């Protein structure tokens, strides 16, 4: 709840996105409160228009405060249109995991600007994919997913990527066993392992469990 | 001596504007005089033609000593001087005067009413480049302006010998009086800066002095927008022999003739000095200004 | 959709994440930022050292009011002996600060005033080290294949660059093996 | 799919013959043509094409691309071999063929290939002759990519 | 020969990438081929209706041979390949005019009618969401991190002009100004160096 | 001494900083990775570097070449570790008077040799007490032998070693000849030197060009009056990615046809015709490699007859100037140009020397007095343009050679301008199969229109005096800004469009080459 | 039509509601200057602002 780590986590989540090649949950919990706090401070400009009123000094921390502020306001901007960008590459994907009873729906949790766009830009994109070619929709053709074959609309859930990944984990003072360091995991090769000092990458589906206990940087 | 780092000492004198008069470079006479020169400096003509980064050592060291022993001759013994040179190390040392030519040549060159405004507005555009040339470590531009120096230089002497041969001044006793009206490569004439120096490299040259009563030039140039003729205002330079407060004269002249009739005349130009007039009254300008002569 | 690059961040980008490193300086004076991180603190005492962050203390420098302290780290005896590591050990890649190329870059813009002699000096020794490091990389680099890769030390500018090309190969290794399965 | 190699892949005509009679010759007036008539085909559609039976209906012929000869040819000297007159598409497109035909050898033999390319290909990326012109697609786009990225890492260290 | 005209067209949009490579970024996609499109469409619907024929036909002259559902089962793929094509051709299509949406707004005429009926949808929905935040932004710019705050910007062909004061726009007139400014006016091209 | 030489440059490559960035140990680090094996410096920056350097290179070069090629392998060691087989590199740079000193220059190249080879490192042996040494040389312009001594003392004297030929290494020799300027001081024969060229140098530039070359002017001796013929030894040739933008910027103007005919004869008013004819010819249609036994024919032939007086002459001047090779032929009788040659002599040897169709193929030829020609080697010319073709069955070969050539004729018909007054045909006396040999012909004809004429006067008026027509320098600034610009692009365009027909346009031909006979049908079957 | 509001409304502020000033500036937001948005708003009771900021054929 500290600014200071609040921000931290926000350049963390920031890189954490950028290089994630699918989709995360939606942190409203902590978007809302920052996007509060920084519209607070955003409005207290009052003290520079009251400053005027005085005549008939060091506007240093003033600029500062207002360069931090659109600063910070561009890492997020970065960050949502990007979420924005992912969602459009794997929409249809997307809006066919919504259908499915497991795991965890779209909704709000993972993902409420984006859901908007989304099936706003999904719904309009199906008017031009629509008008355009599926006219002239051949009646086994009038659907626009899997047939199987091939295939479509099913791309691109591979979690098989290899990325870069850095391992960093909270401290004891429980799966560090030694004798350097933690953790011991391949389906058809075993342990490397992993250190905390150097990056090893590999496959972006063993490390995501890690991601979801935040346990390997990226 | 103009010209001297990025130029052989050849094309230095052969352009020098000092060496111009003193030496008649545009008359066959002198020509023979100043491989005489030469002569005298021990120099190979094919030496004098080589860049001055790859002369050999000796004649660099020696180039002093060679002036003070030769160059006295022809009474160049004033010419030495203190000045200073910047170091800016690896891409070689300049002094300011060159620097100075380039940039300025880098103003002029480099780059009904509506037209006129048009090209004012073309000058105003080529000032920015100068701006931005103003800098140490954009010499990729500087360069260019550095060479285009050269080839007004040269424009500059050809059209000087140009009109020594016809000999259009007018030595009158109140001022000299002349006038282009026609020649080749009018369009650099343009630029008042083209006529000022230009103006200043005849009135070194037609009187050293040359003895006596120095005297005002007149010049004048025009091609399209119905007979504009830029004239600006002439001074003599005396050759260190201010030894009065002189000055200038044409200020309250121009004040008395554009207060009378005036008709057509143009005021536009910001300096004093030079101003647009119409030939069919410039004959009438000219006559007003002999008299009465307010010198 | 900026599209650039996108797995990669743009070199300013990295450049904007380095904005984040704290150093110590040294100010002219004898405040209270509400924004976010700072919190810190009462009117400094003058030439007196005081951890602030880098895009601060450049602006800081920017006016002038603030005497930066070289980091200690940074000496030419430091980099001779990391040169010398280098030269014994063909596979470790040992020391870097991992920011230090950028910081470098950065304080050979202005706060070169500070330094004794940086001039024709360390930065003729960082740009050795820095080449022999990428070639050992390169020597590394030709035993490359699923699954592990060896990442040790290194800054991160250069492993962000290098991260296009052996990214998109080793999913093709991978692909081609695990599917002739 | 959507992507541009994908169709480009598919496009390739693959000499395969059927195994049974085949009214309605797409590609002549017969109209049925004998079986065992070895034809080029498309793999999109020869791919899945003997795919459906549970005798499958098209021989699939080993392809020309694929001869003993190629294969050890390119066993050799990889950085002089030429892959662009052959296929263009070799990776992308063995990497289907691999897939219907499921091969483990030479799969083990190509990744080699590959990879000795691949430092070559980095080698000539720092900033020719003849070389840079073979190179197939896929590396090609990576060579761009890792071009601008040092271009612009030596443009960033100074303005 | 057959689904050749795919080929055409999926080829001139591979063509279009590396157009766009570089560039400078000038992309004016130079016309939507809609006769070639009309030759699929006569090529499917010749191919549709003599495949829904013989589906007729199969209960009284061709008996429902197995060998007869191949041509249908072909034909569907082909089917799919084409509409393939067009689907990843108009998908890139659709894509490169949405960068043009969003880099210039920001803060043509040759191309086919249902483009611009999409671009104008897609420009009001993507107003609709600056209009959600109310944040600000101001998501579609502001690319590149600022630094180091005021720059020194030349006026590009632009008097004029007036946020927060206004300036007084002035042809062929270099300022030293901060950022903020010159990110709206910039968008107008108004402004040129940086 | 010699090591400091050695420890001046190195501190030159590594100890050189200008403002912000080192230029010289990246250059190298370049070429390593790209295998360069070279390195280029330009001397004018070495001058910039220090002042004693500069005259130690200009006092001995034989001596000094050796420092630079051991600074030049020590770096490259560093990054050779960095990068087993590794030469010494070879740096390359860009009378009584000039003997053997650092002088740059300019020629024309006469003829080249045949790729030969000195040797670089060699190892001997002595033929009985099996005693082995090794040299490496560089120099190979007569200094040092092989001794006549065992060594192992330091009787087998005289010479017993014997160069093992199968542990050495080798590297490629060129041996060009220049051949002076045919602009300036022929007031003579042309003259001619020899020249001689080391490791990356070889085999750059086909003969023709008009280049510089810097050198060294050395002399040797071989074949009581100290005669010894000189020559100059080549370092650093120079010839004849941003342009592709302004290339893509150039080709998709609607206008560029007209600005075409809008650089080609500045110099010349009207004929509009054969100025856009010119266009066409300079870049050359398609090339078919068809399954069919032969391929057939790209580039295009431009023929003058007509009337004197036109200028066609400066027009096929200036067609000479702008192609990058080109052969201009005034017509049949030289004092010096030839066309398949035999040249019997020295060793007693048959060799193939050259000609005109050989040095233009895949070029322009210009044939001026298309009637005043003989019927010698005629037949040559006569199947050159047709199947690109030419057989040689003499004493001394056997070979059916290319030729890729294009020839550009300028006529006269007899009597002038009354040859279209009789019946329009009396031109060629032989016969019209030479014409339908070719692609296009041109009348040029002279009708008073007294507007013209005071245009085509006072156009050429401004021509001679007062530079009005030569407003270029605005017009450069609007239009074609140059004429090596227009070069440099015509290499652009030819290896990299492939151009082919439509299939929409095809029937449009069909159609019209049907209109075109029936006109020859109608002015033939019934006069 | 592309306009920044939060930029706008510091112009539009020199009391005033924010309703009046939102609606002027939604209004007169069709019409754009270079800009000339400052000429046309400084021309301009609540009924007086609100009604001086408003300002089949035959072929
Ligand atoms: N515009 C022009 N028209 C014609 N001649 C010109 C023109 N400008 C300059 N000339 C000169 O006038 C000469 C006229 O002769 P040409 O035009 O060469 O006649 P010709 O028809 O070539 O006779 P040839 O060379 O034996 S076919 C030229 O060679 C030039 O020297």
């Amino acid at each position: 709840v500290s600014p200071q780590q609040d921000f931290s986590d926000l350049m963390k989540s920031w890189k954490n996105e950028r290089c994630s090649p699918e989709l995360l949950p939606y942190p409203h919990q902590l978007m809302k409160r920052l996007l509060n706090r920084i519209s607070m401070q955003s409005q207290l400009e009052n003290i520079s228009m009251g400053f005027l009123d005085m005549q008939n000094e060091s506007k240093l921390p003033l600029l500062c405060m207002e360069t931090e502020l659109e600063r910070l306001k561009f890492v997020i901007r970065s960050y949502i249109r990007c979420r924005l960008s992912k969602i459009d590459k794997f929409s249809l994907y997307l809006r066919q995991l919504n259908e499915d009873e497991n795991s965890l729906i779209s909704l709000t949790d993972l993902l409420k600007d984006e859901i908007k766009y989304h099936d706003t830009h999904s719904l309009i994109w199906l008017k031009l994919v629509n008008d355009s070619i599926l006219k002239y929709m051949p009646e086994e053709l009038q659907a626009i997913n899997d047939t199987e074959g091939s295939v479509n609309m099913i791309d691109e859930p591979d979690w098989n990527k290899f990325v870069f990944i850095h391992v960093n984990g909270p401290p004891d003072g429980e799966n560090e066993f030694g004798k350097p360091c933690y953790t011991v995991i391949p389906d058809l090769k075993e342990e490397v392992e992993l250190t905390i000092g150097s990056i090893y990458v590999m496959r972006y589906e063993v490390i995501r469990d890690l991601l979801r206990d935040d346990k390997v940087a990226l | 001596l103009f010209l001297l780092r990025h130029s052989s000492l050849y094309d230095s004198f052969y352009y020098s504007n000092y060496v111009n008069a003193k030496l008649s470079l545009w008359n066959e006479n002198g020509k023979k005089r100043l491989h005489k020169m030469f002569a005298r400096m021990g120099i190979p003509l094919s030496t004098a033609q080589e860049t001055w980064l790859y002369m050999d050592h000796s004649i660099k060291r020696e180039l002093g000593i060679i002036f003070d022993k030769n160059l006295d001759r022809y009474g160049l013994q004033d010419i030495i001087r203190d000045g200073f040179v910047r170091t800016l190390g690896y891409r070689g040392s300049i002094s300011a005067s060159e620097f100075v030519e380039a940039l300025t040549a880098l103003l002029e060159v480099g780059n009904s009413a509506q037209k006129l405004t048009n090209l004012r507005k073309r000058w105003v555009s080529n000032f920015w480049l100068s701006w931005d040339a103003l800098d140490d470590r954009k010499v990729e531009l500087l360069n260019r302006g550095i060479q285009l120096a050269q080839d007004l230089q040269r424009a500059i002497f050809n059209t000087g010998v140009a009109i020594l041969e016809k000999k259009l001044i007018k030595h009158l006793r109140i001022y000299r009086l002349c006038v282009l009206q026609d020649g080749p490569d009018l369009d650099l004439y343009r630029n008042p800066l083209t006529l000022l120096r230009l103006g200043n490299w005849l009135i070194e040259c037609c009187a050293e002095s040359e003895d006596k009563q120095l005297l005002p030039m007149v010049l004048a140039s025009i091609d399209e927008n119905t007979d504009t003729y830029l004239v600006a205002g002439l001074t003599p330079r005396y050759p260190r022999g201010t030894k009065k407060p002189i000055l200038n004269n044409f200020s309250m002249a121009f004040q008395q003739i554009t207060a009378e009739t005036d008709a057509k005349v143009r005021i536009d130009n910001f300096e004093s000095s030079i101003i647009e007039i119409r030939r069919e009254d410039l004959s009438p300008f000219l006559e007003k200004l002999t008299l009465s002569g307010l010198l | 959709l900026p599209a650039h690059l996108q797995q990669t961040f743009s070199p300013e980008e990295i450049q904007f994440i380095v904005e984040n490193e704290p150093i110590k300086i040294f100010p002219r004076i004898t405040w209270q930022l509400i924004t976010t991180d700072d919190k810190a603190l009462n009117n400094m005492v003058a030439m007196r050292s005081t951890e602030v962050v880098l895009w601060i203390a450049l602006l800081l420098k920017q006016q002038s009011k603030c005497s930066i302290v070289a980091p200690q780290w940074l000496t030419t005896k430091e980099l001779d002996r990391k040169i010398q590591y280098e030269k014994t050990h063909p596979d470790r890649f040992s020391e870097l600060p991992w920011n230090w190329l950028v910081l470098a870059r950065i304080l050979f813009n202005k706060a070169k005033d500070d330094f004794h002699d940086p001039i024709h000096e360390l930065r003729g020794k960082i740009q050795d080290l820095r080449e022999i490091r990428q070639i050992k990389v390169l020597k590394g680099l030709k035993y490359l294949n699923e699954s592990h890769l060896q990442l040790d030390n290194l800054s991160l500018l250069e492993i962000n660059e290098l991260r296009p090309f052996i990214t998109e190969i080793m999913d093709k290794l991978r692909e081609i093996h695990t599917a002739s399965l | 799919y959507y992507d541009i190699d994908d169709v480009l892949a598919d496009g390739t005509e693959f000499p395969c013959k059927f195994q049974y009679d085949i009214p309605g010759l797409g590609y002549n007036p017969g109209r049925p043509i004998t079986k065992n008539t070895k034809l080029s085909l498309p793999l999109w559609l020869a791919r899945i094409l003997a795919i459906v039976g549970p005798v499958p209906f098209v021989e699939l012929l080993p392809p020309d691309m694929f001869s003993t000869k190629v294969m050890n040819a390119i066993k050799t000297d990889p950085v002089a071999l030429d892959l662009h007159s052959i296929n263009s598409h070799f990776f992308s497109l063995a990497i289907k063929w691999i897939m219907l035909f499921s091969e483990k050898e030479l799969a083990n033999v190509v990744s080699e290939l590959l990879l000795q390319r691949a430092q070559e290909l980095n080698h000539h990326a720092s900033s020719t002759s003849t070389f840079l012109l073979k190179l197939e697609e896929m590396e090609k786009e990576i060579y761009k990519k890792s071009h601008e990225s040092y271009k612009d890492t030596k443009r960033w260290m100074f303005k | 020969m057959y689904g050749d005209l795919g080929n055409k067209l999926v080829l001139e949009a591979k063509r279009t990438k590396q157009l766009y490579a570089r560039s400078n970024q000038d992309v004016n996609l130079p016309m939507y081929h809609e006769d070639i499109i009309r030759n699929i469409l006569k090529e499917v619907s010749n191919l549709r209706k003599n495949t829904e024929y013989l589906k007729e036909q199969q209960q009284l002259g061709m008996l429902d041979d197995k060998v007869a559902k191949c041509q249908y089962f072909v034909t569907l793929l082909c089917m799919e390949r084409n509409k393939r094509c067009l689907l990843a051709y108009q998908r890139l299509r659709t894509d490169i005019l949405d960068s043009m949406a969003w880099n210039n707004n920001g803060l043509t005429n040759n191309l086919s009618h249902q483009e611009q009926e999409y671009l104008k949808e897609y420009c009001d929905l993507i107003t609709d969401l600056k209009s959600g935040d109310l944040v600000d932004i101001d998501l579609s710019g502001s690319l590149v991190p600022p630094s180091d705050v005021f720059i020194d910007v030349r006026v590009l062909k632009d008097a004029g002009e007036t946020e927060y004061g206004v300036f007084n726009l002035i042809k062929d007139s270099q300022f030293f100004v901060r950022q903020s400014d010159v990110e709206r006016l910039i968008q107008q091209g108004y402004l040129q160096k940086i | 001494d010699n090591t400091e030489i050695i420890k001046s440059f190195k501190n030159f490559i590594l100890e050189f900083r200008l403002d912000s960035q080192f230029i010289y140990r990246d250059q190298l680090r370049n070429n390593i990775l790209v295998k360069n094996y070279s390195l280029t410096v330009n001397m004018e920056h070495l001058i910039g570097y220090n002042e004693d350097i500069y005259k130690k290179l200009s006092d001995e070069p034989s001596d000094i070449i050796p420092l630079f090629e051991t600074a030049i392998t020590q770096v490259a060691k560093r990054i050779s570790i960095l990068s087993n087989s590794l030469p010494t590199f070879q740096l390359i740079l860009n009378d009584s008077e000039h003997v053997s000193k650092i002088v740059r220059l300019s020629g024309i190249i006469i003829s080249t040799s045949v790729l030969s080879s000195r040797a670089t490192y060699l190892s001997i042996m002595c033929r009985n007490c099996r005693h082995t040494t090794s040299i490496t040389i560089n120099n190979f312009n007569n200094t040092v032998s092989l001794p006549r001594s065992c060594l192992s003392t330091i009787n087998c004297g005289p010479d017993p070693y014997i160069i093992i030929h199968e542990s050495s290494k080798f590297i490629d020799q060129q041996f060009l000849k220049l051949q002076e300027i045919p602009e300036l001081v022929p007031v003579e024969m042309p003259r001619n030197l020899t020249m001689t060229c080391d490791r990356y140098l070889t085999n750059k530039v086909i003969p023709g060009t008009r280049v510089t070359i810097v050198g060294i002017y050395s002399i040797y001796n071989s074949k009581g009056v100290a005669i010894r013929t000189p020559y100059i030894k080549i370092l650093g040739i120079q010839s004849d990615e941003e342009e592709e933008e302004e290339f893509l910027q150039l080709s998709r103007n609607p206008k560029l046809y007209e600005i075409l005919t809008n650089s080609i004869a500045p110099s010349i008013f009207g004929n509009e015709d054969i100025k856009k004819a010119i266009v066409c010819l300079l870049m050359g249609g398609s090339k078919k490699i068809l399954p069919d036994g032969m391929r057939l024919r790209g580039d295009i032939n431009v023929l003058l007859l007509g009337d004197p007086g036109t200028a066609k002459s400066q027009l096929l001047k200036f067609v000479e100037k702008v192609s990058p090779i080109a052969v201009y032929t005034s017509g049949k009788g030289s004092s010096a140009a030839g066309l398949a040659s035999v040249q019997r002599p020295m060793t007693r040897e048959f060799y193939l020397e050259g000609g005109a169709m050989v040095l233009a193929d895949g070029g322009v030829v210009c044939i001026d007095e298309f009637d005043k020609m003989r019927d010698e080697d005629r037949v040559a010319i006569h199947e050159a343009m047709e199947q690109q073709t030419i057989s040689i069955a003499k004493a001394g070969i056997t070979t059916v050679l290319n030729s890729r050539t294009s020839v550009l004729a300028a006529a006269n018909p007899i009597y002038g301008r009354y040859d279209d007054l009789k019946s329009p045909g009396d031109n060629i006396d032989f016969q019209t199969t030479i014409l339908s040999r070719f692609d296009m012909i041109f009348i040029v004809k002279d009708d008073h229109n007294e507007e013209r004429d005071i245009s085509i006067a006072n156009h050429v008026i401004n021509i001679h005096t007062g530079n009005a027509n030569a407003q270029n320098q605005q017009e450069e600034n609007g239009s074609e800004i140059s004429i090596e610009k227009m070069k440099r692009y015509i290499t652009y365009c030819r290896l990299k469009c492939a151009p082919r027909l439509s299939p929409q346009a095809a029937e449009k031909l069909s159609s019209n080459f049907v209109t075109i006979r029936k006109q020859l049908l109608i002015n033939e079957l019934e006069s | 039509v592309k306009i920044q509001p939060p930029l706008l409304r510091p112009l539009a502020y020199r009391s005033i509601k924010s309703d009046g000033l939102s609606a002027l500036a939604e209004f007169v937001g069709t019409n754009i200057g270079a800009p000339a948005t400052i000429k046309f708003l400084e021309q301009f009771d609540q009924s007086g602002v609100k009604e001086v900021i408003q300002e089949f054929k035959v072929i």
